[PDB]
């Protein structure tokens, strides 16, 4: 079937602003391309289908335009309810959707907060230590976390995630979570967590000795 | 199966009401 | 009103078998192509499978051929998924939508109508109640003049889980994480709140965990850790 390649991956845009999303396909879709808005947690909302046609209720600042090949999503000018995630969709050889546009707000850059947590007693009971470091409102999204025990870096043993877009300051937040075992936990004493960010003139560093 | 794009998009009857546009492209579904 | 609705979805192990069922309501059902479109965590949209108004016409993606098998019954106004040797990787909400759409020739008509989805898991793991561990907060936890704390939601399955403070009462300033998938097939979340440093002694702050896939809830009170 149609594979359908969308850019950028993401749009980082503020309010006001006039967004362009693109959408090639591998092969001709004719006129058969609609364009579809997802919000977490929400079913998926059609734009535009054949084309240019606007859903009803869609205001007009949405616009779409192409044929063939290669097709363009404009929003005129941005509105807060507009940032979300743009796919694409032919309908000339059965259906087949794009990977997907986020089109984010863009804002002025923010520095995380950084804190590190020990393990809970109550966990290390169990046999399991887990360390947790918090980077709190910052932008942009890119961030690095090192994890370092006894100034060893930690590499496979560590996890995280990341909220969405803050609705109020548009920030976002991580969490990390470095992981070992009880005896190993209680063989080191230094755990430290290093935040590299763009908001930080030099890397920040959290940490704590055990005990 | 091959696809093709009216067997998956058509309009129904159904919603023409009085509107000869419709009528002369509609699919009367039994 | 319109609406399609989905069950039939659950926890199943792999190379098990699930029959996803899509009820209309408020539209005449023989008289739309019906599809299912499946979005795993934290990815894109993937149609699954579609069929014509009367059965004449199927299609499958690729990533589901020979496995599953799409069926209607327009006498009462249902559409079916049936799966075989399911895997890990069908883990996702799956959708029912009608996605009708034509401008030929100089009328327009489209029809979109999407239900709120059945989440299908496939999975070795067992159903297993959280663990609730504090994060306290420490003096490597303030700064100037703000403290963290939070709540470390650990090795529970499957999905979701949901957390409050004091019972939806403090709401300012709460970050709850994506969870994280462990190498042990459960799931870890975090749920964190900056307050007041001033507040640390005074207020008090409690999570509340609710895990209904094996009906547990905890209520976790987070305070200050004596060193």
């Amino acid at each position: 079937q149609i594979v359908l390649t969308q850019s950028p991956a993401t749009l980082s845009l503020s309010p006001g602003e006039r967004a362009t999303l693109s959408c090639r396909a591998s092969q001709s879709v004719s006129n058969h391309l609609a364009w579809y808005q997802q919000k977490p947690g929400q079913a998926p909302r059609l734009l535009i289908y054949e084309t240019s046609n606007r859903a009803t209720g869609i205001p007009p600042r949405f616009s779409g335009s192409g044929s063939g090949t290669d097709f363009t999503l404009t929003i005129s000018s941005l509105e807060p309810e507009d940032f979300a995630v743009y796919y694409c969709q032919q309908r000339n050889n059965w259906y087949t959707f794009g990977q997907g546009t986020k089109l984010e707000i863009k804002r002025t850059v923010a520095a995380p907060s950084v804190f590190i947590f020990p393990p809970s007693d109550e966990q290390l009971k169990s046999g399991t230590a887990s360390v947790v470091c918090l980077l709190n409102n910052f932008y942009p999204r890119e961030a690095k976390v090192q994890w370092k025990v006894d100034n060893a870096l930690q590499s496979g043993n560590s996890q995280e995630s990341v909220t969405e877009q803050d609705s109020k300051d548009s920030t976002y937040s991580l969490s990390s979570t470095l992981t070992l075992s009880k005896a190993d936990y209680e063989k080191h004493k230094v755990y430290a967590c290093e935040v590299t960010h763009q908001g930080l003139s030099s890397p920040v560093t959290k940490s704590f000795n055990r005990g | 199966n091959d696809f093709h794009f009216e067997v998956f998009n058509f309009v129904p009857c159904s919603i023409c009401s009085n509107n000869p546009t419709c009528w002369a492209i509609c699919k009367r579904i039994p | 009103e319109e609406q399609l609705v989905e069950s039939g979805g659950g926890l199943v192990q792999p190379g098990r078998s699930l029959r996803l069922s899509c009820v209309g309501s408020g539209l005449r059902f023989e008289e739309h192509a019906m599809h299912w479109v499946r979005q795993a965590p934290g990815r894109g949209l993937e149609w699954v499978s579609g069929i014509s108004w009367n059965s004449g016409s199927v299609g499958y993606a690729d990533s589901v051929k020979g496995r599953f098998t799409t069926s209607r019954d327009n006498a009462k106004d249902i559409l079916f998924l049936e799966m075989n040797t399911l895997r890990s990787e069908d883990t996702a909400l799956y959708f029912c939508a009608i996605m009708v759409a034509t401008t030929k020739n100089d009328f327009h008509y489209y029809k979109d109508v999407w239900g709120k989805g059945t989440t299908v898991t496939v999975s070795s793991a067992s159903t297993k109640g959280p663990s609730v561990f504090p994060l306290a907060p420490s003096s490597k936890s303030t700064s100037g003049g703000t403290a963290a704390l939070g709540c470390l939601v650990k090795d529970y399955f499957p999905e979701p889980v949901t957390v409050s403070w004091n019972s939806g009462a403090l709401t300012s300033g709460v970050h709850t994480f994506p969870a994280v998938l462990q190498s042990s097939g459960l799931y870890s979340l975090s749920s964190v709140v900056t307050v007041p440093s001033s507040s640390l002694g005074t207020q008090t702050y409690i999570c509340n965990v609710n895990h209904k896939p094996s009906n547990t809830k905890v209520d976790k009170k987070v305070e200050p850790k004596s060193c």
